[PDB]
RNA sequence: CACGUGCUACAAUGGCGCAUACAAAGAGAAGCGACCUCGCGAGAGCAAGCGGACCUCAUAAAGUGCGUCGUAGUCCGGAUUG
């Protein structure tokens, strides 16, 4: 909500001085983070995969898709349609949410946090983040923690470039080194 | 609880729990509670969070965790890059303190490789 | 969103040495305490040779 | 280590050795027996060819190599791995 | 890399903290060096005494009392490295 009504207050109009834009539709806008974990594990024992997306769920507040194998694997011994992951799409209000809590709370509580790549852009400007332990977010708690889980998120933006794509995150103080 | 980006044990007392810190010994854990006006006996648990913000400031005050890592990884890397005789014993894996490596010199050399 | 399915979403109090105070929704219920936030985190705020040493030492 | 109110032990021929060659402006190499004299920061731009027991091996000074010996940079034994 | 002889451990018949008992034997003048001051400490400065049943090295430790740790790769271990 905060960020969403930051977004429109303030972040349209740094872009569209930045960029020049001739409309404000031409701004980057934050379509959708997706928080995906892949649980290799998963195959040796289903109750990890569950474990997982319940931590995925805690984080996310939103109850995670299990996701499949795509194809058989011999090198990860893995066949078709075995449930080897698990993610999330967060939109909208959900997702103006978990972006402040990240960038508030979770990102701070990185271990050792020297600030993120600006160069996880894909080339499209949309940013993908590792996160190495689930602890750092506040709705997990490390008392109960059977096991140190990670996870990939995955900002996805209008921005037809990186330079667009990094400008908007920027507009927000994403950090970054 | 949360010091200097890890989790201190709760249940241990304050002078043991500091040592969990990367760069904090016994004698640090001591000068750091000392300086908080904590008790080294008081457990972690029983401290209250005003007095783990006090310990927090005193740790700050000492290079930890991440911060030392990177000093220490950087000074063995001065070392290597200049080519010292310490720096080669650093790259062959091999005893810097001019230890026998007749025989001994297992914690440098790992465990005995047949021929 | 489906209806129970999902976690219970609910704001919660989130309060920082610094003082910073944030209302949120999250899944944890109970008010949290934190350690460290984006105001305070020192990289946020931004507070994150031999020749010399010789010198120092043995200064003549 | 050498303590520091004695201060940094140089021999003194290497010594004006150095002085001499950093007044003289760039120089040959300057061949040295003395593996236990410090690193100077005079020496620092310096190429000392400090004796290992058999050959003088050349030693160009750094900043990074100030406060070392110079026998720290010339190795005495060869060992290029058993069975090798 | 193989072997011999050792040292230190793997702990609770223990570790650590504090307090506090009880030896023998020996060495010393380019030497043993007190006290006092300084240093977290190793030591430093100053400076008695003693060629010694006199002075100095020089503190016995295990022990004992009390407290703490609670079976953990630990408040075990102390290698290794900066
Ligand atoms: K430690
Ligand atoms: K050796
Ligand atoms: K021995
Ligand atoms: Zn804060």
């Amino acid at each position: 909500a905060k960020l969403h009504d930051y977004y429109k207050d303030e972040v349209v109009k740094k872009l569209m001085t930045e960029f020049n834009y001739n409309s404000v539709m031409q701004v980057p806008r934050v379509e959708k983070i997706t928080l995906n974990m892949g649980v290799g594990e998963a195959i040796a024992d289903k109750k990890l995969l569950d474990n997982a997306a319940a931590d995925l769920a805690a984080i996310s507040g939103q109850k995670p898709l299990i996701t499949k194998a795509r194809k058989s694997v011999a090198g990860f011994k893995i066949r078709q349609g075995y449930p080897i992951g698990c993610k999330v799409t967060l939109r909208g209000e959900r997702m103006w949410e978990f972006f402040e809590r990240l960038i508030t709370i979770a990102v701070p509580r990185i271990r050792d946090f020297r600030g993120l790549s600006a160069k996880s852009f894909d080339g499209r400007g949309n940013y993908s983040m590792g996160v190495r332990e689930q602890i750092i977010f506040p709705e997990i708690d490390y008392d109960k923690v059977d096991r140190v889980r990670g996870l990939d998120i995955t900002i996805t933006t209008t921005a037809k470039s990186d330079e667009e794509g990094r400008a908007l995150l920027a507009a927000f103080d994403f950090p970054f080194r | 609880a949360r010091i200097a980006g890890i989790n201190i044990p709760d249940h241990k007392h304050a002078v043991i729990a500091l040592t969990s810190i990367y760069g904090v010994g016994k004698t640090r854990s001591k000068a750091i509670l000392a300086a908080a006006g904590i008790a080294e006996d008081v457990k972690i648990s029983e401290l209250s969070e005003g007095q783990i913000d006090t310990l927090r400031d005193e740790v700050a005050k000492f290079v930890v965790e991440g911060d030392l890592r990177r000093e220490i990884s950087m000074s063995i890397k001065r070392l290597m890059d200049l080519g010292c005789y310490r720096g080669l014993r650093h790259r062959r894996g091999l005893p810097v303190r001019g230890q026998r490596t007749k025989t001994n010199a297992r914690t440098r050399k790992g465990p005995r490789k047949p021929i | 969103m489906k209806k129970d399915i999902h976690p219970k979403y609910e704001e919660i109090t989130a309060s920082c040495s610094c003082g910073n105070v944030m209302k949120i929704r999250s899944t944890v219920g109970h008010d949290l305490n934190l350690d460290v936030c984006s105001k305070c985190h020192p990289f946020f705020t931004g507070k994150q040779g031999r020749v010399d040493r010789f010198n120092k030492r043995f200064n003549i | 280590p050498r303590s520091l109110k004695k201060g940094p032990f140089i021999d003194l021929h290497l010594l004006k050795k150095v002085e001499k060659a950093v007044e003289s402006g760039d120089k040959k190499p300057l061949r040295t027996w003395s593996r236990r004299s410090t690193i100077f920061p005079n020496m620092i731009g310096l190429t000392i060819a400090v004796h290992n027991g058999r050959q003088h091996v050349p030693v160009f000074v750094t900043d990074e190599m100030v406060g070392h010996k110079l026998g720290e940079f010339a190795p005495t034994r060869t060992y290029r791995g058993h069975a090798a």
